[PDB]
């Protein structure tokens, strides 16, 4: 951000501005479930398929 | 080398012993060290600026 | 450019509240500090001292009146025209200019030097809030007559906003006892001071 | 795999200019406590006769 | 109130909104086109997408000024609109009061000076994506009048951080300032569907402009180098500095000088300077110019020119496809903007009552296309002798001849 | 209810569906076209096939912006539709009540501002494969009104994991959010048979765009290198660093400088820089542009231009094959979408009863083609003198002349 | 326990997330993997994610509370109002304020009732007062602690 | 933690003396030392490769 507007007497100070660059990487996430192919069809109540 | 001196026989703000003065031409432009304090020392070239690298 | 414009637009508040901070140090037209205990209203002595400022803001003038001389005309140095790019590595300069200054309207219509707190109904609330209130209510002018001041503004730093709201805004103060200053003076936030 | 992902950080990384100017000044307050007195001189003076 | 329903207060109409922003009037354009590279152009466009329209507006102005072909195309396109006759019509099956309101508005627009300048300023939004014209409101007794129309540069505005389709003034604050109701005529033609920043035609035309600029500059440099060959002098060991300078001056002036003499121990070799042609540069310029012509005016008459060939139906052939479509689109959008911004304040300030917004009069541009009088005049007699009862109103309207009064 | 039968609740019409998703309005396009390679494009398309439409939508937007020829073709195609007159007709052999409903709907559409913008926004689905326009519903007493039409970017949606033809909002959940009934006008034109992801025309046009981009960039680079030749300096052993720098600067400036001198022990060799032509690049650009023209507007008028040539039947020759077919297809699809999405809510909210869906009025675009008046006017008298009783209704309808009232 | 005072109306939101890629569905159905021909009749269903949070602004966030509501002078007046004062007293470069407006209070389910007491009831815990009534609106959660 | 391991009895090109033969050594996806030699030693696998969390 800019420096505060100061008083003026004889000359102007050519101020500067800082910078605070922030670094952060990325991470990967996963969740998986192993199921039997035959079992999903081998059901009558409509369960083990929506899972 | 030295990137820049910006001396013109004038520092930006050399503040010591609780009082801030303007002399000794201690202007630098580099991130070698004391960048946080380099902000305080620099950032106030009241007079003209002349850059003459010393190739240090 | 836009950052400098917003800074310039904010500037007048900084000017006014810097003068408010310096009020304990700066002098009003009498010749004493704006917030001083020895205002020379008469051969007698009159006094008005976290740098708060109880203000009526209802008379023809308001305290710490601002003076807008010149707007925030943008000043720029982005062309080789100048010697900054000659003597230096293409250094452009962006600037905003102001020609204003704060004012000390009247030191007999303001008060400061608060030991602010809201513990007890009065014994700690009237310590400052009611002392300012009644003092202004009975400030005398030339001719030994009241100024008819109507304190209704309270400016305090951020740290004191909770206490100010408790003083004005809650029926009880800090012990479920009472609060004589409810809906008396409307407080406003500020961080430019302290 | 890749021998040195260490040096290839510069190319991969992207920019999210969301923290740029993500701030503002406090709301204007001098209006409530102070009154504007436009002027065009170098030292304005006020006069009252009491 | 306005068409959008925002409350309208007549107190704020006495002074322009930008009057309290004297800082804006003192600014000068930064000319970002000079020293422009593809990376710089990409950064400018991306930043504009994020609400920094100042650089984009200045770049567009420079682009308009520095390209003669693009400027000619845009000027021709705008002058096409500026030459159209216009009229104000009452709403569908309007009543006597509505007809009177429309007639009064029509009379007011006829006698309002600066209409052509207003249309020209509004049409800038075609290329810039948005044009803002500030209004000066004055009272000549009991009736409000637009004193003048002021066109404000596109560099004076920005995007709302909370809304990418809403423009705001630059008042040094992060959020800018909302546009005053009844204080502006904002024209935002929509060539492509998207946000306001991406809606300009110059955004499409930027890259061909840069290609043409690079090609022209390179051709100019190569023409400068053309002519004499580069020739290098060689000297043996033991040649002093004065002799070196003499040899250098001799080589420097040898191209202009037909003849010269040097010692047998020295040598001058004439090497190729720049050998090629203007074919690649000119090919690139032609490609860019054709792209600009197609993007601005269509690829049937300008780039791939329709060529000559007259006839009764020649007007239709030249116009209806491409030219008529573009003319009608631009005219309709401009008319909608005008009816929204200028007609409505006049109706709701200069007349009593609160007429419903849906029944407001609409400005209409005359898009009538000249019809072949001779062929149709031949055709009618056969049809009427057959027995068809063709209305006279259709004939009078289509021919342009007015009905008897 | 709606046409699809889904229950309709008037409670949810007070607020837009996306109002509770303030996160979407703050997003910025990622511009995936910059630094695009064929592998990246293939990955983008494949991922889009799997329900990640954000990258595909942003790429399509960039493609539209960065190609002048493609943008001109698409704009011309859309403006063709935008200029067509339209009317609302009652169903087959409609009754008096149905005729009144159709008339009221027609009057409502005439007085509804922003219709042209709605059509333009809907036509974006031609290239993007699907366009979604959000509705603002308001009550002016007892009758519901569309307050405004908001076009939402295609990047705001995705595919249902359980259905590849059903779109959903991006609400941070894996399954997205189902589209609110009566809250959107979804236009999904079908150029090719398949799923919604594969249905866009820009999917066909992507590869020619990349070919043209690569050719243009390579040509620009080669034009930059053209001009002076590359020249290499050689120095003998025992040349110090200062002399090396002097030789390097001399070589660097030698091309611009006509003359120079070096010691006989040194050497400068001028090597070919870039020798060839623009023919291959321009050939590739022409091929890509012809492909784009054929894909967008047909290979009879744009790419393989129909050339000049007037006449009474010239209009038919130019239009009927290709141009008329494309115009009719686009107009019919847009009319069907409108009749489904906008007409039906108005009929079922603004009028009493529950009319059957099959009897709803249908919006019709005027596709009438100008017929030669002179030839046919010559023809009728012979036929009528022969004895044929040609109806006058056919004549009035086909000529465009209205029946007497 | 697990407190945090955050702004919500600022141009930045604390702890900003990053939905870099959508909730793509990864599946193992049939002749697409080897798990089902040269293996048992196994199928796996997976949800790939490529996201991560961010520490956005550490000069506007405050934590580590003994969050309490009693006596309106020692527990809440000295902890929650202390955080209020600290957040509103934050100064940027040059000494200007950050315009911090604490309006978000995030606490786990264990502190939900006591946060509601701090914000929502005129009296804190003894009938004295509650200066922090309707100043920061609290949203309950359980993902933390 | 180190990400990168090959524990499927998999083959990798490790060069002992004048020849490169099957062997499992470093077998990691991260490198801080012996990069030039690791490249020859860390040739991606010939056969099935599966990774684990040594966390060493």
């Amino acid at each position: 951000q800019f420096p505060k507007l100061r008083e003026w007497i004889g000359q102007r100070v050519i101020k500067d501005m800082a910078a605070q660059g922030y670094q952060i990487t990325n991470k990967l996430f996963e969740s998986t479930v192993g199921v039997k192919r035959t079992d999903i069809e081998d059901d009558n109540l409509g369960v083990y398929g929506p899972l | 080398e030295v990137e820049g001196v910006f001396v013109r026989a004038t520092v930006e703000r050399r503040c010591r012993a609780g009082f801030c003065f303007d002399k000794e031409g201690q202007g630098f432009a580099d991130g070698v060290l004391s960048d946080e304090q380099l902000e305080a020392l620099e950032s106030d070239p009241l007079l003209k600026v002349e850059r003459c690298t010393f190739s240090g | 450019m836009q950052e400098m414009g917003r800074a310039a637009g904010a500037h007048p508040d900084e000017l006014v509240f810097a003068l408010l901070k310096a009020g304990n140090a700066n002098l009003c037209y009498d010749g004493q500090n704006f917030f001083d205990t020895d205002h020379p209203v008469y051969p007698n002595v009159d006094g008005t001292g976290f740098a708060p400022a109880a203000d009526p803001g209802a008379a023809w003038y308001l305290l710490d009146t601002s003076r807008s001389l010149k707007p925030l005309i943008y000043q720029e140095r982005m062309k080789p025209s100048f010697t900054s790019m000659t003597k230096e590595d293409d250094e452009q300069v962006f600037m905003a200019d102001e020609y204003r200054y704060g004012v000390r309207s009247r030191c007999n219509v303001g008060f400061g030097f608060w030991q602010l707190a809201a513990m007890s109904t009065e014994e700690l609330n009237q310590v400052n809030f009611e002392k300012v209130y009644d003092a202004m209510r009975n400030q005398k002018a030339d001719g030994g007559r009241p100024l008819d001041i109507r304190p209704n503004l309270l400016v305090v730093p951020t740290t004191l906003r909770s206490k100010a709201k408790e003083v004005v805004g809650v029926q009880r103060l800090a012990n479920g006892a009472d609060n004589p200053n409810f809906e008396l003076v409307q407080v406003l936030d500020t961080a430019w001071l302290n | 795999a890749i021998i040195t992902p260490a040096l290839i950080s510069a190319l991969k990384t992207s920019f999210q200019k969301h923290f740029q100017d993500a701030l503002a000044t406090a709301p204007s307050t001098y209006l409530q406590v102070a009154t504007v007195i436009p002027s065009t001189t170098a030292s304005n003076t006020y006069g009252w006769l009491g | 109130v306005d068409v959008y329903g925002n409350p309208i207060r007549t107190q704020q109409l006495r002074e322009p909104q930008t009057s309290r922003l004297a800082g804006l009037a003192k600014e000068f354009a930064q000319h970002p086109a000079k020293g422009l590279t593809p990376a710089k152009l990409a950064r400018i466009l991306v930043e504009a997408e994020q609400g920094n329209l100042q650089a984009q507006a200045e770049l567009f102005m420079d682009m308009e000024e520095r390209d003669a072909h693009l400027f000619a195309e845009m000027s021709k396109r705008k002058r096409a609109i500026l030459g159209l006759d216009w009229a104000v019509e009452p709403p569908r099956n309007a009543s006597a009061a509505e007809k009177a309101d429309a007639d009064y508005l029509h009379e007011l627009l006829l006698d309002l000076e600066g209409l052509e300048d207003l249309l020209l300023d509004a049409l800038d939004g075609i290329g810039h994506g948005y044009s803002c014209i500030e209004l000066e409101w004055a009272l000549q007794g009991r009736e409000w009048m637009p004193l003048a129309f002021h066109h404000r540069p596109q560099s004076w505005f920005q995007l709302n951080p909370e809304d990418q389709n809403e423009l705001r003034l630059r008042d040094n604050s992060p959020a800018g300032e909302a546009l005053q109701p009844f204080g502006w005529i904002i024209h935002r033609p929509r060539a492509r569907s998207g946000y306001v920043a991406r809606s300009g035609l110059f955004r499409v035309l930027a890259w061909p402009y840069l290609f043409r600029h690079y090609a022209t500059s390179d051709l100019a440099e190569m023409l400068e180098i053309y002519g004499l060959p580069i020739r290098l002098g060689k000297y043996p060991p033991g040649t002093a500095d004065e002799e070196k300078a003499t040899l250098l001056r001799a080589v420097t002036g040898l191209g202009h000088a037909a003849a010269g003499i040097i010692p047998e121990t020295m040598a001058i070799d004439f090497q190729q300077a720049a050998q090629g042609s203007s074919d690649p540069f000119l090919a690139m310029m032609r490609q860019s110019e054709d792209a600009i012509s197609k993007a601005v005016l269509g690829g049937t008459l300008t780039s791939t020119t329709s060529q000559s060939g007259g006839g009764a139906f020649a007007l239709g052939q030249v116009h209806n496809e491409v030219r008529h479509d573009l003319l009608a689109s631009d005219a309709r959008q401009l008319a909608a903007t005008l009816s929204r911004d200028l007609l409505w304040p006049l109706l709701v300030l200069n007349r009593p009552g609160s007429p419903d917004v849906r029944r407001a009069p609409r400005l209409v541009f005359d898009l009538r296309e000249q019809a072949d009088i001779t062929s149709m005049a031949q055709s009618i007699p056969a049809l009427v002798n057959v027995g068809l009862e063709i209305p006279s109103a259709w004939v009078y309207d289509k021919l342009g001849i007015p009905q008897p009064a």
